């Protein structure tokens, strides 16, 4: 069995009605669905089991539905606390989970400020370079970074972090680190970072030279 | 409420694990583990119903773990994939039985336990600067930092100014290199007026390795 | 000798009734063959004392399957008295709900379906509060009595 929730990512206010959305790839037979929340840094604590029955301690502004393929988590009125991962769980036939969905503050669109550092000469003396490229203060937590050295699109020597929403400005940071060389890094020339961002019309490049 | 298990753990590929799970009257009908990679959702580890003596285990565990029973939870011939935050849940109501096995819903948590898979030793990093630039993307407002690069184990600290520079500081989580060693990079947001006049020193503090350093990022 | 026990338990209304099983206030058919897919727990067919039944296939050869092969059933017929005496048994199916079988009852002096000897009292067995809730608060009298032949020491649950 297969779950698939929907959607990865779910931005509301506080205040505001969740509704989060769990789907079997068969169905679920006699009812057998759980639902998980995990806060940053903490153990999965059981919200509802049974399809619709709430776990005891549970508040009761944590509610579930469904039967079949399709099931429902839903909190009525969303508090400061609740904004975390949720994970639906059958335990109808061999026990499976679902990704997670995450349930984010809704705020403006922010288009990420886009940075880009090349090696710094100690790291070079080092024997190797990275290339870093910075994402500052976006909004949705969705972004995409492209390497580009030399015009050639680079692909699998990269790596990326991302901060956790902030509690000030409720905006993303994500860093992508580009893994190279110093051999490979004296023979190319140009160095780019190519960003696409729901609040970008169009993907922004920030680039340097070797020199 | 959360159930007492072992102690955080590195070992070497190939090695074995052992982790545990102690009970807080208590009444449960099964042993399950849970794990959970870095940056990935829930997996289903194996179960073990004691009453029975019957057990499950999943396709990529199947030839190398055991649950008995305190109850306990064995890994061998372990790969990298195995880094994971390892659950024991011992559930109390059983929903769905089959023969000779009972299913229900997770109930009682334990604290967790991180086991990581790295061959790699105690090594203090190398901070290098992320240097500023004229590179105002908005508003003139300039980016500056610190790559804490190619240091085990993990934790690493770092902060700005000795604690004096909070704001626009975003330190980023840890990245595990495919070299085995981790990496992480602190970057903060200035104006671009105080490039000159104003100094920007990171902290840098890996406890394990004791590797203290202070690197002052300037321009050019 | 566990594997003898039908562990077909489909407890669909979140009830917990298979909890007990590990470790209240709401309060005929005849005994052939059942299958043991739709059985959930322990089965006592009621001589005038109580008897476990165990997994078996239609031959009476005893299964260690849990119950879940289609083959596996309960022959409550041949746990019947010879001589033709009071017969019941019961067992819990799926879903939580008791179930019982037994000769349809000839008069109010007769006995009932289930354990039931009396309309008021009820054959004590390891599981009768489990399949039984309502009889926690009845009077267990000790009885001693010979039914064809046979010696037979049980306790009845009474009102
Ligand atoms: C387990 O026993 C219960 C006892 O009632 C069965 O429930 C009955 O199912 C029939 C199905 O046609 C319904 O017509 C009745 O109304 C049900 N009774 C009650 C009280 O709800 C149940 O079907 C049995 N389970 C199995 C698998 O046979
Ligand atoms: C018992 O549960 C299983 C899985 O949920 C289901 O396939 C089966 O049909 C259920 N039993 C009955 C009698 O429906
Ligand atoms: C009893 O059940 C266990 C677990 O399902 C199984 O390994 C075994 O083969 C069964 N039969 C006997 C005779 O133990
Ligand atoms: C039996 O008595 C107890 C009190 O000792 C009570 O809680 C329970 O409801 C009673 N049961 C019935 C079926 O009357």
């Amino acid at each position: 069995l297969t779950l698939t929730q929907s959607p990865g990512t779910l931005s509301l206010s506080p205040g505001k009605r969740a509704t989060l959305s769990c789907r079997a790839s068969q169905s679920v037979s006699g009812s057998y669905l759980a639902w998980y929340q995990q806060k940053p840094g903490q153990a999965p604590r059981l919200l509802i089991y049974g399809a619709s029955n709430r776990a005891t301690g549970i508040p009761h502004r944590f509610s579930g539905s469904g039967s079949g393929t399709d099931f429902t988590l839903t909190i009525s009125r969303l508090e400061p606390e609740d904004f975390a991962v949720y994970y639906c769980q059958q335990y109808g036939s061999s026990p499976t989970f679902g990704q997670g969905t995450r349930v984010d503050i809704k705020r403006t669109v922010a288009a990420p400020s886009v940075f880009i550092f090349p090696p710094s000469d100690e790291q070079l003396k080092s024997g190797t370079a990275s290339v870093v490229c910075l994402l500052n203060n976006f909004y949705p937590r969705e972004a995409k970074v492209q390497w580009k050295v030399d015009n050639a699109l680079q692909s699998g020597n990269s790596q990326e972090s991302v901060t956790e929403q902030d509690s000030k400005d409720s905006t993303y940071s994500l860093s992508s680190t580009l893994t190279l060389s110093k051999a490979d890094y004296e023979k190319h020339k140009v160095y780019a970072c190519e960003v696409t961002h729901q609040g970008l019309s169009s993907p922004v490049t920030k680039s340097f030279n070797r020199g | 409420q959360l159930l007492e298990q072992s102690g955080a753990e590195v070992k070497t590929p190939g090695s074995s694990v052992r982790v545990s799970c102690r009970p807080p009257n208590f009444n449960s009908y099964s042993i399950n583990w849970v794990r959970q990679a870095p940056g990935h959702g829930l997996e289903w580890v194996g179960t073990f119903i004691p009453m029975f003596g019957t057990s499950k285990y999943a396709q990529k565990f199947q030839g190398r773990v055991t649950i008995t029973a305190t109850a306990y939870m064995d890994l061998n011939s372990l790969r990298s994939d195995d880094t994971a935050f390892y659950y024991c849940v011992r559930p109390e109501t059983p929903r769905y039985c089959s023969g000779g096995f009972c299913y229900g819903e997770f109930d009682n948590w334990g604290q967790g336990t991180l086991v990581t898979v790295s061959s790699a030793s105690t090594k203090g990093p190398s901070v290098f600067p992320l240097a500023p630039s004229s590179k105002s993307t908005s508003g003139g407002t300039a980016a500056l930092g610190c790559l804490v690069k190619d240091y085990f184990p993990e934790p690493v600290t770092v902060s700005w100014n000795s604690g004096a520079l909070t704001s626009g500081v975003h330190t980023f989580p840890a990245v595990l290199q495919s070299s085995g060693l981790y990496s992480l990079s602190s970057v903060v947001t200035v104006p671009s007026s105080s490039l000159g006049t104003q100094t920007y020193i990171c902290n840098v503090n890996h406890k394990p390795s004791n590797t203290k350093v202070d690197k002052k990022v300037e321009p050019k | 000798h566990i594997n003898r026990t039908a562990l077909n338990c489909n407890d669909s209304l979140q009830t917990g009734f298979i909890t007990s099983l590990f470790y209240s206030s709401g309060c005929p058919r005849p005994c052939d063959v059942v299958s043991a897919r739709t059985v959930c727990g322990p089965v006592y067919c009621f001589t005038p004392s109580p008897v476990v039944v165990g997994t078996t296939d239609k031959l009476g050869i005893p299964t260690y399957n849990w119950g879940e092969n289609e083959t596996d059933v309960f022959m409550l017929e041949s746990l019947r008295p010879p001589t033709g005496g009071w017969f019941g048994c019961t067992w819990m199916n799926s879903t939580g709900f008791t179930k019982t079988c037994g000769a349809p009852p000839g008069g109010p002096t007769d006995g009932g379906s289930g354990p039931w000897i009396t309309p008021r009292c009820l054959v004590d067995y390891p599981y009768r509060l489990w399949h039984y809730p309502c009889t926690v608060n009845f009077t267990l009298h000790k009885v001693r009595m010979f039914v064809g032949g046979i010696e037979h020491r049980f306790d009845a649950a009474c009102n």
